[PDB]
């Protein structure tokens, strides 16, 4: 069916610019109107604007005039947003759905973001990439420290360990920097996987 | 924006309407309202469009209606799967048209039994120790409803500096998890009898102690 794929999570230092991809398939690309939505972490939905892909014209939000640049490329049905001057504030998932269709006299109806991306959070902060300091919680779990961006993923006794496991959502330090702790509920290791740094750690839990 | 209620809740099996207030220049101009439902960690989900036309796959229980300035959305039969992040949309633009969301609403099931806090202390690692640091971990994760209150004690006498808590989330069992962190030093940490996590849940707490020795 209709599905749209955006590109991966990028992590970027305030000031620098990215570039988004929204891959439409299932649907004919110049059909229908293109628009961007973000939601920062834990908070509503903002409107950005649209694009015409069959005209390339585009609109956006007041707030968005100035630093957003919407473009299209038919011939591989990619649209592509370049965010421009990233504030930290300016951390969000950003989303592209499809609007309805681009010529004047409408058929079938406005159905508005009938269809969405998986997302692309965009993190940016003044923190560098860090590699997280994993250690064990001995019984009577792991403690993932330390580590930007999020990310992180826990595997255990090299992803064989499945049942008991519980995986806490992360705090963002003063520091810039997120911890986590995953507890277990006959040879135990830990093995947490940083995608966005490359990252692995073993270690034991004895 | 359009002022949406923060949030609302109702009992199982009943209906509530879920109001998307507006000006003139959107809900009042136009037809084209639309309603989207948000789960934790998904893309929102079209649910209404068109003030009152339902998509494919959308259950006959989710009604949409407007009245002059006001949107409203009603949920008819509410199942616990219902339990989401409400938006409402709306065109709008004069001679400028653009897309205008809402704040959002989320919305609670009630009937959920509530289920007293499950707290487990972990001491400092000493290969966390050899790194000339030191954490302990407040772990609170079987607990309805979802509001704590963490508080750290060393020898039985508060502290407050270097608590790094996160705020409650769900889990798959449906009830509600926290975590709490106190970052200390060695130093710290090897000069106190005792150190404790008290969590208070609905005027009740549960306090473990943990000892260097």
């Amino acid at each position: 069916q209709v599905q749209l794929v955006q590109s991966g999570a990028e992590v970027k230092k305030p000031g620098a610019s990215v570039k988004v991809s929204c891959k439409a398939s299932g649907y004919t690309f110049t059909g229908y109107y293109m628009h961007w939505v973000r939601q920062a972490p834990g908070q509503g939905l903002e409107w950005m604007g649209w694009i015409n892909p069959n005209s390339g014209g585009t609109n956006y939000a007041q707030k968005f005039q100035g630093w957003v640049t919407m473009t299209r490329d038919t011939s591989i049905s990619t649209a592509y947003m370049e965010l421009s001057r990233l504030r930290s504030d300016d951390t969000a998932v950003y989303y592209c759905a499809r609007g309805w269709a681009t010529y004047y006299d409408i058929l079938t109806g406005y159905s508005l973001f009938d269809y969405w991306g998986q997302g692309t959070l965009v993190t940016v902060s003044s923190a560098s990439t860090k590699g997280p300091s994993v250690f064990p919680l001995a019984p009577s779990g792991c403690l993932v420290k330390d580590y930007f961006p999020e990310p992180v993923t826990v595997s255990w006794n090299s992803g064989a360990l499945t049942s008991g496991v519980h995986t806490f959502p992360a705090v963002l330090q003063s520091s810039g920097l997120y911890s986590l702790s995953s507890v277990v509920t006959q040879t135990y290791i830990c093995n947490v996987n940083h995608k966005p740094s490359n990252t692995k750690v073993d270690k034991r839990v004895e | 924006a359009l002022t949406q209620p923060a949030s609302v809740s109702g009992s199982p099996g009943q209906s509530i309407t879920i109001s998307c207030t507006g000006t003139s220049s959107d809900v009042g101009s136009y037809n084209l309202v639309s309603w989207y439902q948000q789960h934790p960690g998904k893309a929102p989900k079209l649910m209404i469009y068109e003030v009152s036309k339902r998509p494919s796959g959308v259950s006959n229980r989710f009604s949409g209606s407007k009245s002059g300035n006001t949107a409203s959305l009603t949920i008819s039969g509410l199942q616990a799967e219902d339990e989401a992040d409400y938006y409402c949309c709306s065109y709008a633009g004069s001679s400028t048209p653009h897309v205008v969301f809402g704040g959002g609403t989320k919305l609670t099931v009630l009937g959920q039994p509530k289920a007293a806090p499950s707290v487990t202390l972990f001491p400092p690692s000493s290969e966390e120790l050899q790194a000339n640091k030191a954490t302990l971990v407040c772990l609170i994760s079987d607990f309805y409803p979802g509001a704590v209150t963490v508080a750290w004690k060393a020898d039985s006498s508060p502290v407050k500096a270097g608590v790094e808590t996160t705020t409650p989330s769900k889990q798959s069992n449906n009830k509600y998890a926290a975590s709490s962190y106190l970052s200390l030093t060695p130093e710290q940490w090897k000069s106190h009898r005792s150190y404790s996590c008290q969590v208070t849940h609905e005027g009740s707490t549960v306090e473990k102690t943990v000892a260097p020795t």
